[PDB]
């Protein structure tokens, strides 16, 4: 009762089990003041308490879980880190009650706010994959990783057998496709997440858990078996998956330098070479312009979507791949998932009829037996087809070489096709660049920095960096002097259309130019568009524009228009 | 005591500031 | 009554965190401030999910405990001068108001209440009819009219915090030896500050500001707002004060100032005003105006 044991006195087990001693008074007693000695006294190199400042941060988010790293608790006091490990299901009971105390002396009458603390334990020193569990790890603490492959919802659960409640959620877990040996299939688990840990993950990710393995009785497994054969569960503990004034200065350095636009682009797609109209809309697309709304009839998006007709072989999933890694957020062939982000299509009637409405609205709506109901979908859209069978025909116009309806066309902002010319020097470059990039690659620091620096004008680490922020901080304007020359320069396109007897320029291609020209004031962090925005993105729009004629119409066209394809 | 004086240094700390 | 902005509506939380006097004490204008704020409520003991509530529906307990709490942790945090005294009225079932919060709603409702000389007519005229609405908000029988008011306040407070900050982190305040300038060249909606009343409250939200942040240099200032319409500056010409807590009063030269050089000046400016402190001129005059007001010795 009133006498306590040494720390020196834990080193032996005296009882028959561990779990047999720890449960008894004196023990627990012991155990309770030497964890509450280690939390109030636990330092930084530079003293700091870190503890006490994890604390006092707790209240200032009105929290519920104190976190705690086992590196700390193995570094001093090594008996109760092993402790932990054998039984963590009563560690962790006295662990919580003197966590409560320690709170409740920063902030007294927290009790208030909130009944009860949950230890959180990060760092746990060893790792299985869903593989190496057997029957000795029973009520031992693990640290598990795979993918989320199902998600139940959320329900109350009653907490006591006056009533209190608690939340109460289930996810399967799948061993990652990169784990799971060769001619195998892969491992299933199902965790159990309780109150603060409800829908911290969702379906698809790829997550990291700490917590109890555990195991019950099933009489159905007994039954279908035949043999005495118990099920377990993982029950979780703690689960696991901006910038700084430097980074922002370092983003003005860049961006106040000449070129910049033109080392964006560059940086564009390493591994492949040439293409550079194709790297430039790829990149406006990944960058956009600012959406906008007038209540009086009219609506206009700032996602910028993008098509490119492929030769076979001529590097067009590669650059997808190479996108998605990029991006921020992204789908890959759904359109709920590429909310706010970038869309992607490699190859190609429901598909292209889901398509259409989503082309034609930003938001989807369905309806089934009664019910109704809508979705987002505000997203940019890059696609890839190959014309009509093995080749292009440049006699034809764009029509003749896809499976597309008219509509399509005129929606998507850019448009391009890519061709596998003949030409030596070229072929030659090819080449030189491939082999060159095959033997840099080859499995057999410094090396590493070279290899990076050789490869790209940025470091891409920055440059995503830098596509994050002007996408959260950058929404750029027009200037109203320019725009009357726009609007001539508009009026003269129309009237070279229709003077060749061309297919004519829309109110579309105009909004599109300026959405253009929004999006390359964004790539160098200007709140303005610029005259040389207007420019770019009118030679841009008005090559598109070009390359889907028959070819005398595109003669006559480029010799009209040499004054804003080449000059301005 | 002397030992446990950095966890109420961060508790006191929120008085200074 | 408490120095708080509206207590008996909106919320606990909101009734902190637009105080003109806690925003000088504990710094509201960055996170390192607002953190104090949510310190505060969890060393106090409140849940921060109820002080956000309407104060009307939070919680009788709460409500009757508020008088104590604060005894024992405003010391804490350099905040014992929230508590004081004042008047309270109530009629019937509809429930109390405290003076305090009575003009609050008065004065909102004569500010957003609802070549050249022609457009200055009618933006005079305009203000002349929220007398009458305000007017007609004194008596008992048109409550319905004193809450639009207090529904006007609390916007207007809104809009002023979320323009001093911008003044602030941007530091736009110019610390000229004698005297502090600060002129607002372009701002969210910069018509709000063409009426006297908003410019006023905009200045009394600054001045709090700069009697805290430092003991030193008690110093008069200077606060102006430019207008597209006219292309002319509104200038307001502010004193010092003291702090709450702590013995002649001083008194605002300004007027003088303003008067000399306006005898003096070349420029194109406008005294009719009731308050000498606030004046007018056109846009390309205003740096010479402010040129000689400076090179002068009655400041
Ligand atoms: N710079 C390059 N230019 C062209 N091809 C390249 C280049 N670098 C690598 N390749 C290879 O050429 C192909 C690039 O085009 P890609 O579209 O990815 O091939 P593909 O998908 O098989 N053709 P397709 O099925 O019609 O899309 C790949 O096989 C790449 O490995
Ligand atoms: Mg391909």
């Amino acid at each position: 009762l009133r006498e306590e044991l040494t720390l020196e006195s834990l080193s032996n087990v005296k009882a028959n089990s561990y779990s047999e001693w720890i449960t008894q008074p004196n023990v627990s007693r012991t155990i309770a003041r030497e964890l509450k000695s280690f939390l109030l006294e636990y330092t930084d190199e530079t003293g700091r308490s870190v503890y006490g400042a994890r604390i006092r941060t707790l209240g200032e988010m009105n929290s519920e879980s104190l976190e705690v790293n086992y590196r700390h608790l193995a570094e001093s006091k090594a008996i109760l880190a092993l402790f932990l490990a054998k039984c963590p299901e009563e560690m962790l009971k006295i662990f919580d009650l003197v966590a409560m105390e320690a709170t409740e002396l920063h902030y007294p009458d927290y009790a208030r706010i909130h009944s009860e603390i949950h230890v959180r334990i990060s760092d746990f020193p060893t790792i299985y994959s869903l593989r190496e569990l057997r029957e000795s790890n029973l009520s031992s603490l693990v640290r598990v990783t795979g993918v989320v492959t199902r998600r139940t919802g959320v329900f109350p659960q009653l907490k006591y057998v006056k009533t209190v409640y608690r939340n109460y959620q289930r996810v399967t877990l799948q061993e990652a496709p990169g784990t799971v040996p060769p001619g195998r299939l892969p491992r299933h688990r199902e965790v159990i997440l309780l109150a603060d840990l409800v829908d911290v993950s969702k379906p698809g990710e790829e997550v990291e858990v700490t917590g109890i393995y555990k195991n019950n009785y099933d009489g159905n497994l007994n039954a279908k078996n035949g043999f005495p054969v118990f099920a377990t569960i993982i029950e979780a503990n703690s689960i696991k998956r901006s910038w700084t004034e430097e980074e922002e200065r370092e983003f003005r350095k860049i961006s106040r330098d000449r070129g910049i636009i033109d080392k964006i682009i560059s940086s564009m797609a390493p591994s492949i070479y040439g293409h550079r109209d194709i790297k430039t809309a790829v990149a406006c697309s990944l960058f956009g312009g600012v959406p906008k709304n007038v209540n009086g009839k009219h609506s206009i998006r700032g996602d910028i979507n993008v098509l490119l007709l492929g030769d076979p072989g001529t590097a067009k999933s590669q650059i997808l791949k190479y996108v998605e890694k990029t991006a921020h957020r992204a789908v890959f062939a759904a359109l709920v998932l590429a909310d706010k982000g970038v869309c992607l299509i490699d190859e190609f009637d429901q598909d292209r009829t889901s398509i259409h409405e989503a082309m034609e609205q930003q938001s989807i709506s369905i309806s089934k037996a009664g019910i109704v109901t809508t979705l987002q979908a505000r997203c940019s859209i890059i696609a890839a087809a190959n014309p009509n069978g093995g080749r292009y025909n440049s006699t034809l116009p764009l029509a003749q070489n896809v499976s597309l309806t008219e509509p399509i066309l005129s929606r998507f902002d850019i448009l391009c096709v890519v061709r596998d010319l003949v030409d030596e020097e070229a072929d030659e470059r090819l080449a030189t660049f491939v082999v060159d990039s095959h033997v840099r690659s080859h499995p057999e620091l410094q090396r590493q920095r070279k290899k990076e620096e050789e490869i790209s004008p940025i470091p891409q680490e920055l440059l995503m960096k830098y596509i994050h922020y002007a996408r959260t901080k950058i929404y750029p304007k027009l200037h109203q002097m320019d725009m009357d020359k726009v609007s001539r320069v508009y009026a003269d396109l129309r009237r070279e259309s229709i003077s060749t007897g061309s297919f004519p320029i829309t109110v579309r291609h105009l909004e599109s130019i300026l959405r253009i020209a929004e999006s390359f004031a964004k790539m160098r962090l200007s709140e303005f568009v610029s005259s040389y925005d207007l420019d770019r993105a009118i030679k841009v729009v008005v090559d598109s524009f070009v390359d889907a004629q028959k070819v005398s119409v595109r003669r006559q066209l480029r010799r009209s228009f040499a004054i804003y394809t080449l000059g301005h | 005591n002397p030992k446990s004086s950095a966890f109420f240094e961060s508790m006191v700390e929120d008085i200074i500031e | 009554d408490y120095y708080l902005f509206l207590l008996r509506h909106s919320s606990l939380y909101d009734s902190f965190y637009y105080s003109n006097y806690v925003n000088a004490k504990l710094s509201l204008w960055n996170e390192n401030g607002k953190k104090r704020l949510h310190k505060m409520f969890a060393r106090m003991g409140i849940p921060l999910s109820t002080a956000q509530e309407t104060w009307l529906y939070m919680d009788h307990s709460i409500k009757r405990e508020l008088g104590i709490i604060f005894d024992k942790n405003l010391d804490r945090y350099g905040l014992q001068d929230i508590i004081r005294d004042g008047f309270v009225r109530t009629l019937g079932y509809r429930g109390s108001i405290s003076a305090s919060e009575f003009v609050e709603a008065l004065t909102a409702l004569l500010e957003v209440g609802n070549n050249s000389a022609q457009k200055l007519t009618n933006l005079r005229k305009r203000w002349v009819s929220n007398f009458w609405l305000s007017w007609d908000a004194l008596d008992d029988r048109k409550v319905e009219l004193l809450n639009r008011g207090i529904q006007l306040a609390q916007d207007l407070q809104r809009a002023i915090f979320n323009t001093g900050v911008a003044i602030l982190e941007k530091k736009l305040i110019k610390h000229l030896r004698i005297y502090r300038l600060c002129v607002l060249q372009d701002g969210p909606d910069l018509d709000l500050y063409r009426n006297p009343l908003t410019l006023l409250r905009l200045g009394n939200w600054l001045i709090e500001c700069c009697a805290e942040s430092e003991d030193k240099q008690l110093l008069p200032m200077v606060l102006a707002s430019i207008d597209e319409n006219t292309d002319t500056y509104l200038v307001a010409g502010l004193t010092p004060r003291y702090p709450r807590g702590l013995k002649k009063p001083i008194l605002n030269n300004f007027s003088m100032a303003f008067q000399q050089i306006t005898a003096e000046t070349d420029a194109k400016v406008r005294i009719d005003n009731f308050e000498s402190s606030i004046i007018e001129i056109r846009r390309e005059d205003l740096s010479p105006f402010l040129e000689k007001l400076t090179l002068s010795g009655l400041l």
